[PDB]
């Protein structure tokens, strides 16, 4: 039908102002993230300032869910733009200005070892064995 | 061969058996976490790597221009009779004198060697 | 040794105003990538070469030790030429060295990090293809090496 | 303006890609930093020559090394690096026109000159590491010629290869005609020769 | 409830958008001229196995651009926003990325220049000075 | 319409001699010379961080454009008078070029005000 | 040519081909199909192997023309390991007469029943391929 050599063309309308800022996050491939089980999500700055230009930190489900960390895209485009064009039923496209670029980063949940114990693990380097045995040490 | 990543903290899996029952399992450092290994082997090596280039020669090299080009071989995949020849470029072979050709035809990137 | 000889070649990396060169996955961790994925992205771009993979095996073993940003910012402000009286101060001063003494023709900006991470993820795998034979060495007569 | 230029053209930048897209793309490097990706690096060759030799953009110093093999792009804008002009050479024949000669010849009265050369793409200045990619006729009369089927595929061709030789070197006459370490020791007494 | 909490319903309604990187002159246009929203016309054609996107300028903003798309396989990027209100939001999942390009190449390379040369007047020069200063 | 190779000879030699007519063969010495001043000179003194100052008072100096007079010699008088390369060598001066900078300086005294004041070719 | 096979120093790594290590705990199922032919043939007259073994196996290819060139065989080289690392090192090989020269490794019963049991196959691999002498 149709649907297979369909052909459309909409107005591109761009708002002088919005409550609301957008930007854009984005997830590597192999976190698979899904967002159905996203039940609770909190994106907060970091705490090592314990402000606008620090990292981010984005949890889902609270402390249960998977934890994740934003960074803001360092290298800017000065000649170059990204918007976001979103599909409409009035036949006009609304576009965003890109106003920020984040990549999310997982943070894995798990009793790592303290710089304090790395400290003195680290002198095992010189002849560790049986890797599995340090972690089922500690 | 294949390297396996954790599921669950992408880290490296690494190669694990249960006295219970002494199968392979690859399971997570500092993870806990350990999965069902299917290839059974967990090294290989080969010390004689005769591996051929024609795994390695990229199907670009048709448009270097300091690269010779031969009327002879035509491309067995279209025909074309114009192809690329050159040598190994790899310091493992140690008889890095037989060549390897490129179709020069575009969207062909068919290789072989005589 | 026999543990040595087991895990073969590694790579570590003599970074300014440090001592003693670091292991290069401390590096990587320092600069906040945490998983060994993440890491391995950035040196290996296919994944389907087994061969670059068992190149990494042995310094990925000698950095598992460890696993955290904070705590490898600690251990390179350790061997800095000025040590740290204090974790803060070691972490402080690693993440200066990293921020603004390496690679600095990569960028010095709170978020270039990225960018280094790709270019150190670029010289480990320049290091790599040479250890591995797949490019020739650099030679230092050529004159497009020289300024 | 080459950084600015490439985002116009497709390159990804580092920062905007996931790390599958490494693999089959080709690395660009600016002055060795590793700027982004590109899907279509011999369109992008092809367009950053273009640009260089109609001087709009990019200008005459700056080298642009692809390593077909390699999957790397390297565009070097620093100074330091050596260059020399080499003759352009399309489909086997020289750029260079009897129009160009003629009003080289007739240079003065005319204010045509070298950088009208240089503009209309005629000629173009290779430097070290381009030469690596560049396939260099020695002279048009001989080494294009169809018959001699050598290379089909020159790039460039030397203007004239006496432009090998430096300043006391360029002294010597018939230099061909001498053993090597005679050309050495002349290039050394011809400064200490009196004038 | 928290100041950092997102509302997902952006995500939760499955919210498809598009991604299109566009030049900073063209965008700037259209931001000079946002208060109009008569900034131009997109079109979309689709065939059997080949689709095509371009968009068209107001002649009096001027005073056509066809869409290289990609795809969103390689990578999983998503839309979020930060209210006045101090309250995020996920606006939706980016579906398909494209990026605008002019039709036309060698005119194109003016232009370039002209924001080239936009771009580099503020690179100061020493000035030669014809008499000493007293 | 082509250069027949009876020509070439002839043809490669005007080339040339136009190339050195154009460039010379010193290029290299003074292409340098003159991005050193006309660049280099004028990026090192703007990428320099402007000098804060802290007693209390704060002050802080800009350095803001670099001019360059042409070299000029002082006689004993002090009369500055052009000097030539030959009045150089002759008389075992140093033949160089006067630096000027324009500097900016501001000072806050906690006062809600700024006194800002420029030093025009310091 | 015989003097100088008895001179030069000649290392498993000469002659071997490729190594792998393998884990199959049950012999009579010898991941390897190939090895199933003639394992199976030690195992039914199991010798110091009866009662205990270890389920990792290293496994080494040897180059007939290598082997042939330098005028050795399987024999001689498996009574090399045995007698360079005692019975430590359980070596069993498949009969000259096959398509490709394969010995299997596991570590001594009652040491099954000295660093480690995996790991430690690499440490002898190394080893074997690197300091032992034919
Ligand atoms: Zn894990
Ligand atoms: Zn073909």
């Amino acid at each position: 039908g149709p649907s297979s050599q369909n052909v459309t063309e909409y107005v591109v309308r761009v708002p002088k102002n919005t409550t609301k800022k957008y930007n854009i996050m984005a997830f590597n491939a192999a976190d698979k993230v899904n967002f159905a089980t996203w039940n609770q999500a909190r994106l907060e700055r970091d705490l090592s300032n314990k402000p606008e230009d620090q990292p981010w930190l984005l949890r889902v489900n609270g402390k249960s869910g998977r934890k994740f960390k934003g960074i803001k895209k360092g290298g800017v485009t000065e000649n170059t733009s990204y918007y976001i064009f979103t599909q409409c039923p009035d036949g006009a496209f609304e576009a965003f200005p890109v106003h920020n670029w984040y990549n999310f980063t997982p943070l894995a949940r798990h009793r790592t070892l303290t710089a304090e114990e790395a400290e003195e693990e680290w002198e095992r380097r010189n002849k560790v064995l049986n890797h599995f045995s340090i972690m089922q040490q500690r | 061969v294949g390297i396996r990543f954790c599921q669950e903290c992408n880290n490296m899996l690494y190669p694990k058996e249960d006295k219970e029952n002494r199968i392979l399992l690859y399971a997570c450092r500092n993870c806990d976490y350990q999965q069902e290994a299917d290839n059974s082997c967990i090294y290989v090596n080969k010390i004689t790597h005769e591996v051929d280039e024609l795994t390695q020669i990229i199907a670009d090299v048709s448009q270097d221009p300091t690269l010779p080009r031969t009327e002879d071989h035509p491309c067995q995949k279209c025909g074309h009779k114009e192809a690329v020849f050159f040598q190994s470029h790899s310091a493992r072979a140690e008889d890095a004198m037989r060549l390897y050709y490129v179709c020069t035809a575009p969207h062909c990137g068919h290789r072989w060697t005589e | 040794g026999a543990k040595k000889s087991a895990i073969g070649q590694r790579i570590v990396a003599t970074l300014p105003y440090i001592k003693q060169e670091v292991p290069i996955i401390i590096v990587f961790r320092a600069l906040g990538f945490v998983s060994d994925r993440d890491i391995l992205e950035h040196i290996i771009y296919d994944f389907e070469d087994p061969e670059m993979m068992e190149m990494v095996k042995p310094s990925l073993d000698e950095a598992f030790v460890i696993q955290e940003q904070n705590v490898a910012l600690n251990f390179i402000g350790s061997r800095g030429a000025k040590p740290g009286v204090t974790k803060e101060k070691r972490i402080k001063y690693a993440k200066e060295v990293l921020q603004k003494e390496m690679l600095p023709h990569v960028g010095v900006s709170d978020f270039c990090e990225t960018k280094k991470a790709y270019f150190l993820g670029y010289m480990v795998h320049r290091l790599l293809l040479a250890a591995l034979g797949r490019r020739e060495l650099d030679d230092r007569d050529h004159y497009g090496n020289k300024r | 303006p080459i950084l600015e230029f490439l985002e116009e053209w497709s390159m990804e930048n580092l920062e905007e890609i996931s790390p599958a897209a490494i693999a089959d793309a080709t690395k660009i490097f600016v002055n060795g930093c590793w700027v982004g990706i590109h899907k279509d690096p011999e369109q992008l060759m092809n367009t950053l020559r273009k640009l260089r030799r109609q001087m709009d953009i990019i200008v005459s110093e700056v080298s642009m090394i692809r390593d077909i093999r390699e999957r790397e792009i390297r565009i070097y804008t620093d100074a330091g690096r050596i260059c020399r002009p080499l003759l352009i050479v399309e489909k086997q024949k020289l750029l260079l026109k009897k129009r160009h000669i003629d009003q080289l010849k007739e240079r003065e009265y005319n204010n045509y000159s070298w950088q009208d050369l240089v503009a209309s793409g005629v000629v173009e200045y290779i430097d070290t590491l381009e030469e690596e990619t560049v396939m260099l006729a020695m002279t048009p009369d001989d080494l294009q010629e169809k018959e001699v089927a050598y290379c089909s595929t020159y790039t460039h061709c030397e203007i004239h290869p006496s432009m090998i030789l430096g300043v006391c070197a360029s002294i010597i006459p018939f230099p061909d005609h001498n053993q090597s370490p005679r050309n050495t020791y002349q290039s050394a007494m011809g400064k200490q020769a009196m004038g | 409830a928290e100041r950092g909490e997102l509302d997902l319903t952006g995500a939760k309604q499955n919210t498809g958008v598009w991604l299109v990187k566009v030049p900073k002159y063209l965008s700037q246009q259209w931001a000079k001229a946002s208060g109009r929203g008569e900034v131009g016309k997109l079109r979309i054609a689709k065939t059997q196995g080949r689709t095509e996107v371009s968009f068209t300028l107001n002649e009096d903003l001027a005073n056509e651009h066809p869409f290289v798309l990609q795809s969103v396989g390689g990578q999983t990027l998503t839309v979020f926003t930060e209210s006045s209100s101090d309250k995020l939001s996920l606006e939706g999942i980016v579906v398909q990325r494209a990026e605008c390009r002019p039709a036309a190449s060698e005119n194109y390379m003016r232009l370039k220049r002209l924001q080239i040369e936009e771009s580099s007047k503020p690179v100061r020069l020493s000035q030669q000075l014809d008499k000493v200063v007293t | 319409d082509e250069i027949t190779p009876d020509l070439w000879q002839e043809a490669c030699w005007i080339v040339i001699s136009s190339y050195f007519d154009e460039k010379g063969l010193v290029r290299q010495q003074l292409d340098s010379f003159d991005e050193f001043i006309q660049m280099s000179v004028q990026r090192i003194v703007e990428d320099a961080p402007p000098i804060d100052l802290q007693a209390p008072p704060r002050y802080l100096l800009k350095f803001e454009q670099i001019y360059l007079s042409k070299p000029t010699h002082w006689e004993r008088d002090g009369a500055p008078s052009p000097m030539m390369p030959n009045e150089a060598r002759l008389r075992n001066l140093t033949y160089s070029a006067p630096l000027y900078v324009d500097i900016t300086k501001t000072v806050i005294k906690e006062g809600e005000e700024q006194l800002q004041t420029q030093h025009q070719k310091t | 040519k015989d003097i100088l096979c008895r001179l030069e120093h000649t290392t498993l790594r000469k002659v071997t081909a490729n190594t792998a290590i393998y884990y199959d705990p049950n012999p009579q199922s010898t991941v390897v199909a190939e090895d199933q032919e003639w394992v199976n043939v030690y195992y039914e007259m199991p010798d110091f192997d009866v009662a205990r073994i270890s389920p990792w196996l290293l496994r080494v290819e040897l180059d007939r023309k290598h082997m042939t060139d330098r005028k050795l065989t399987m024999e001689q080289i498996a009574e090399k390991i045995n007698a360079g690392f005692g019975d430590d090192l359980n070596c069993i090989f498949n009969d000259d007469n096959a398509e490709k020269l394969v010995l299997r490794i596991r570590i001594m019963n009652s040491d099954e029943n000295k660093m480690d049991d995996d790991v430690f196959l690499r440490c002898i691999e190394s080893n074997m391929l690197t300091d032992m002498t034919l």
